């Protein structure tokens, strides 16, 4: 089927501290390959999945000194907006990224997204012609014209087709261990339980009250939902859905 | 592999 | 402020089982600002050893995380998720309930 990588980064300023807290985290096809953050010990882009492990050191360097940059720029951003809003001084606020490309069974480019909230709201996003903005606000305005008069669009299209497709068809090739190998649920009632499943997308039903999908810690994913009424399960890994009751 | 930003907001 | 209520969900990794190793989920989304404090109880006994996973957010830009750590289930004790964020005068506490 369809495939994704994304990078979810935050930044938040704080009363006292002169620089903010930082925060990346990559994903692969909805599953966590990579994470930087600022805090920790002495900091740079730790692996968090056994099929990264294969890319040598030389690789982490490039990445690590990639997130030093982004420090840098959420910083400066961080307080270019400030002004922007008549935020007063001592107050703490916060600022996300997320970018990233899917690709269609096929393997070629379906589209890619580069977005950013303030105060986690919409504040401005590259429109799917990666070519133009909506800026959510007024303020938003000022960016928006900064990044018109100045290009940023097609450095980013140029991340997005290129680079991005380039690393995931790889990511891909590395590491089918936990990710091209799909598993699905093991149902049952007690209501009933989908359980072992991934990806986490699943629909359930009674014939004749929703659970949020959850992970389980493990890598899969569970759902609930509660002789007549019987319960049915639908899922990208069945091969035909599952129909049950007993009890 | 993660992006670069370049201008600032 | 900008804040938003954490919605919070506690649960075993496996059906429980008594006396049989497993791990405690308590997952918790929908809430900003990112900062955080998730404590599991074993009869109102702070559980040591927790692992923090996540810490991302979703598309929606609001965060999530889930916090974890391994126990026995007994039928003689209790368990539970405890969270302290901003948009919460006081803790919330969650219990586990084993056919949920």
């Amino acid at each position: 089927g369809p495939h994704s990588m994304r990078y979810f980064e935050t930044a938040v300023s704080r009363p006292g501290l002169e620089e903010p807290r930082y925060i990346s985290v990559g994903y692969v096809d909805n599953k966590e390959f990579v994470r930087f953050d600022s805090d920790a010990e002495n900091p740079r882009y730790e692996p968090r999945a056994p099929w990264m492990e294969q890319e040598g050191p030389e690789y982490w360097e490039r990445e690590t000194q990639k997130a030093k940059g982004q420090e840098q720029w959420f910083r400066v951003s961080l307080r270019n907006l400030l002004g922007y809003y008549n935020q007063s001084a001592g107050g703490s606020h916060t600022l996300q990224q997320m970018s990233g490309c899917d690709l269609g069974s096929d393997w070629r480019l379906l589209r890619g997204y580069l977005q950013f909230a303030y105060e986690g709201r919409d504040y401005i996003a590259l429109n799917e012609d990666l070519k133009t903005w909506t800026a959510a606000d007024m303020a938003a305005q000022i960016t928006r014209r900064k990044w018109e008069q100045s290009g940023a669009a097609e450095h980013y299209k140029a991340y997005l087709e290129g680079e991005c497709v380039e690393w995931l068809h790889r990511y891909l090739k590395n590491g089918n261990a936990t990710l091209l190998r799909t598993d699905s649920p093991k149902a049952h009632v007690t209501r009933c339980w989908a359980l072992g499943f991934y990806p986490a997308d699943i629909t359930l039903t009674w014939q004749l009250e929703l659970v949020e999908t959850r992970p389980a810690g493990d890598g899969t994913f569970q759902k609930w939902a509660s002789q007549n009424y019987t319960c049915r399960v639908y899922h990208e890994g069945l091969p035909e859905p599952l129909t049950l009751r007993w009890e | 592999a993660s992006a670069e930003n370049m201008e600032t907001m | 402020m900008i804040q938003k209520t954490p919605q919070i969900q506690v649960y075993s990794r496996h059906p429980p089982e008594n006396g049989k190793p497993n791990i405690l989920n308590c997952y918790v989304t929908q809430f900003h600002p990112p900062h955080i404090e998730i404590q599991m109880l074993k009869n109102g006994k702070k559980i040591p050893k927790v692992e923090m996973s996540d810490m991302s957010f979703s598309k929606d830009w609001s965060f999530y995380i889930l916090a974890h750590t391994e126990f026995t289930p007994t039928e003689t004790d209790t368990y539970a998720c405890r969270v302290k964020h901003d948009s919460m005068a006081e803790p919330k506490t969650v219990y586990w309930d084993r056919d949920m």
